[PDB]
RNA sequence: CUUAAUUGCGAUAACGAACGAGACCUUAACCUACUAAAUAGUGGUGCUAGCAUUUGCUGGUUAUCCACUUCUUAGAGGGACU
RNA sequence: UGACGGAGCCAGCGAGUCUAACCUUGGCCGAGAGGUCUUGGUAAUCUUGUGAAACUCCGUCGUGCUGGGGAUAGAGCAUUGUAAUUAUUGCUCUUCAACGAGGAAUUCCUAGUAAGCGCAAGUCAUCAGCUUGCGUUGAUUACGUCCCUGCCCUUUGUACACA
């Protein structure tokens, strides 16, 4: 609201970008969080 | 006020009575004042560099009928030094006996201190007499 | 010195790996919704008053 | 009217009695004055039943308690305890509660554990340290 | 007023003063009531006390931890180093000595300004160690209401042997000026600047 | 000699003539005044004790309460 | 999820348990209510010196009748069981 | 908030002589160390009211290696032991220093407890700078957590089992 009312043409846009990314599995579990799963529990895929 | 033994302060009372026994013709040592330390822990000699066992008249013979009998190293027990015995703990410490057990036959004369059974001294009837109207002076010297 | 009068709002927790943060909401509660997420620093018994300089002016992880 | 009630002060250093009876208001510590109580400071402690509800309470009451063995703690509030208790625990007996409780404004007001039996007590010292939780410190190789 | 008049020894200086009043004979106790803000209910005055003995449990409950007296809470707050630790009947009288040297110095009869005591070391935001890595971290969180009882009782008087000890001059006149000192702006003192380094980088980053 | 010597008869009567302007008459303040030391000052002090400007209320030793009094 | 806890609740091919721990027990303790009083502690006072008469105080009396069990000490029990 | 000198003055634990000599107030002596007749006790009897130190109050000391300190060696007097030198300990004087808050090294502990100081007992003829307890006075701030260090549980991996 005083970030952008230096702005005319008020805000603009709501900018937003896009990534999409490609991680290896040597890598993936020294950032992402899994780094194990189970046995039996290995069978979902959609994420929650 | 119906003063009785037990109204007599402790500082401010031997400031006024004590001093008073300084000019009473009160020689009465025996040759050896201002030649001992009054403590084994002591490194330095005593204040006045004359008398000051006129303290005596009024921190001891009023402490004796503070309780009922006495003896002599209890009394000296009060003197308490710490002789700093090397690197040691500074134990328990008192004084040369010899000075209240001479003390024991200097005031002894006036009547004040009196032969006890029950173990050493006890006070006597110039307690009553006495040291009842030196608490009925001194007290009342300083109303 | 813009002394938002801050209070105790709710008791919210911890922070802390070596256990040093304990949390708390704080804002005055006329004109609420413009509050740092913040913490208070040791010791704070329940519901009251406090004096601040800062108003708005946010961190989140507070290690 | 002397019927000695056995009321005491006790604490962590004094096994005392107080004889409260009735009298004109003297006290003695086997003989000695309120002048003489050896802190010259802690003393005035000894404040809260006396001159804070009331001038006098003096006619009512009289004061002898003896004291012996301890330290040096028990001068202040177990001298009082002993005092403090021939006052609520005998205008209870004899005299009303209304009369006492309402015009308790400061008896109670400035309850610094007097009442109350102390519950701060010695425990034994631990082995293998200097003190009762103080221990050595180690070394290795 | 008619005081008693008595055969047993009770002196006349006590009793026309707090048998109506809280005072004391020549210091003052009297109708000060809370001139600072809040911290009020934390306070050991109401009930101010007349000399310093109280003692009793205040050990380890969290939540009532204000209403022992931080008139008792001062007087063993700087005692240390093998002798003065412990043998905690040594300032009772110098309490009647350094509320005799601001009240002979610019008097202020001493209850007015020593409960004013928070105008001055009172904080308003207080600098974290928070964890971070790699700098002298104090990126902060808000200033807490009884960090203010703990941190004014000590900054104030652990400086009492920074100043005093290894030579000659003693606890007491020191505690008169930089008690007005730190009851007043400052500048060339041991309070204010000492609570900079918690205030620096409370404004200086966020 | 430089420092703690015996009365300073030059200017002796400071509390008769400089005790406006600075309060301070105590074993704490008065040893970097290039003045007689303890040992002699404040005996040199005590010449006071019936009355005087600096007046304690405070009977202890080692220090005394010593200011602009009446 | 909680806790000093494999402690408890709740989910449940599990059910019901034997342990340790927990529990249990102490102690510096509250009990002037007790079976109970100078090898131990009490208001009194036999003989009562004296300050002081502001009339009961400092008292003592290798025991005088000993006045008396609460302080000293615990026989079992209460009181507290977050 | 210390040191010296005066005034006041506090614990509990005990362990104490047997056909022998342990704890012991005193009397008297000498400055002490201590010594001879005595004071009670095989023990809530006497020590010992363990008035001690640390403590409270009032006079004397000053920026120094000092009225803090007592290392170092020297002489003398006593105590214990058939027996003390390579010194059992103390006592009185000669000797009177270092050391000034202490480096990459690194511990303990959250209420009569952290801390202050000091007495019994244990080895004890004599030898506490030690160790258990006994006590006399008593704050703190974290109010809890995984980076460092340590330990238990689930999941995976393991070519290992004096792991």
């Amino acid at each position: 609201r005083d970030l952008s009312e230096a702005s005319v043409y008020p805000e603009y846009a709501l900018p937003k970008t896009y990534n999409k990314l490609h991680y290896c599995v040597s890598c993936a579990i020294h950032a992402r969080i899994v780094r194990v799963r189970s046995r039996e529990d290995r069978k979902n895929r959609a994420p929650p | 006020p119906g003063v009785s033994v037990r109204d007599v302060a402790a500082q401010d009372f031997i400031n006024a009575y004590a001093s008073f026994l300084q000019r009473q013709g009160k020689l009465e040592v025996p040759g050896y004042v201002d030649i001992v330390k009054t403590s084994s822990g002591n490194e330095m000699p005593p204040q006045d560099a004359e008398g000051w066992f006129y303290k005596r008249a009024a921190s001891v013979a009023r402490h004796i009928y503070m309780r009922k009998q006495v003896g002599v190293g209890k009394l000296n027990k009060l003197y308490g030094g710490a002789k700093s015995r090397g690197v040691r703990p500074y134990k328990h410490i008192d004084a040369s006996g010899s000075i209240n057990r001479k003390v024991l036959q200097a005031l002894e004369k006036i009547g004040i201190v009196e032969i006890s059974p029950k173990g050493g001294r006890r006070i006597s009837e110039n307690g009553q007499r006495d040291l009842d109207r030196i608490a009925a002076q001194t007290l009342e010297e300083d109303e | 010195t813009p002394v938002t009068l801050a209070k105790v709002i709710k008791v919210l927790g911890r922070t802390g790996s070596r256990g040093g943060v304990t949390q708390v909401r704080v804002e005055f509660l006329e004109d609420t919704s413009r509050t740092i997420v913040r913490n208070v620093k040791g010791p704070v018994r329940e519901n009251d008053i406090l004096v601040l300089m800062e108003s708005e002016r946010e961190a989140r992880r507070l290690r | 009217a002397v019927p000695s009630v056995q009321t005491f002060g006790k604490k962590k250093s004094a096994t005392a009695v107080a004889h409260v009876k009735a009298g004109k208001g003297l006290i003695k510590v086997n003989g000695s004055p309120i002048t003489l109580v050896e802190p010259e400071i802690l003393r005035f402690k000894v404040y809260e039943p006396l001159l804070l509800v009331g001038l006098d309470k003096f006619s009512n009451i009289d004061i002898r308690v003896r004291v012996t063995g301890g330290g040096h703690v028990s001068q202040v509030y177990a001298i009082r305890q002993a005092i403090a208790k021939g006052l609520v625990a005998y205008h209870q007996k004899y005299v009303d509660e209304q009369s006492k409780n309402e015009l308790k404004k400061a008896f109670t007001s400035y309850d610094r554990t007097l009442l109350i039996a102390d519950s701060r007590r010695p425990e034994p010292k631990k082995f293998g340290g200097k003190g009762a939780r103080s221990r050595f410190q180690k070394s290795y190789r | 007023f008619t005081p008693v008049v008595l055969a047993t020894p009770i002196p006349e200086e006590v009793q026309q003063a707090q048998t109506e009043i809280k005072l004391f004979n020549k210091w003052s106790f009297e109708e000060v009531e809370v001139k600072d803000a809040s911290l009020v209910d934390y306070v050991q005055v109401r009930q101010p006390i007349f000399v310093a003995h109280t003692a009793g449990r205040y050990a380890n409950k969290r939540f009532r931890k204000a209403q022992c007296p931080i008139i008792e809470r001062l007087t063993n707050s700087l005692m240390m180093n093998g002798r003065n630790n412990g043998k905690k009947l040594k300032a009772v009288r110098i309490i009647k000595h350094t509320l005799d040297i601001i009240n002979v110095l610019t008097d202020q009869n001493p209850i007015q300004v020593v409960v004013d005591a928070i105008t001055n070391t009172g904080p308003r935001e207080d600098t974290t160690r928070v964890g971070g890595g790699g700098a002298a971290r104090r990126q902060a969180v808000d200033v807490s209401p009884l960090r203010r009882v703990n941190q004014a009782i000590a900054l104030l008087t652990i400086g009492a042997r920074e100043a005093a000890f290894r030579n000659i001059k003693t606890i007491a006149e020191t505690l008169a000026e930089e008690l007005i000192n730190a009851a007043k702006g400052s500048s060339t003192s041991y309070a204010i600047k000492k609570k900079d380094e918690l205030e620096r980088v409370a404004k200086s980053n966020r | 000699a430089q420092h703690a010597v015996i009365l300073d008869q030059e200017k002796y009567d400071r509390i008769l003539k400089e005790v406006p302007t600075y309060r301070y008459v105590s074993v704490s303040v008065l040893v970097d005044r290039l003045k007689i030391g303890g040992s002699l000052a404040r005996i040199a002090l005590r010449h006071l004790e019936k009355e005087g400007i600096i007046k304690p209320i405070s009977k202890h030793s080692k220090q005394a309460i010593y200011t602009r009094a009446t």
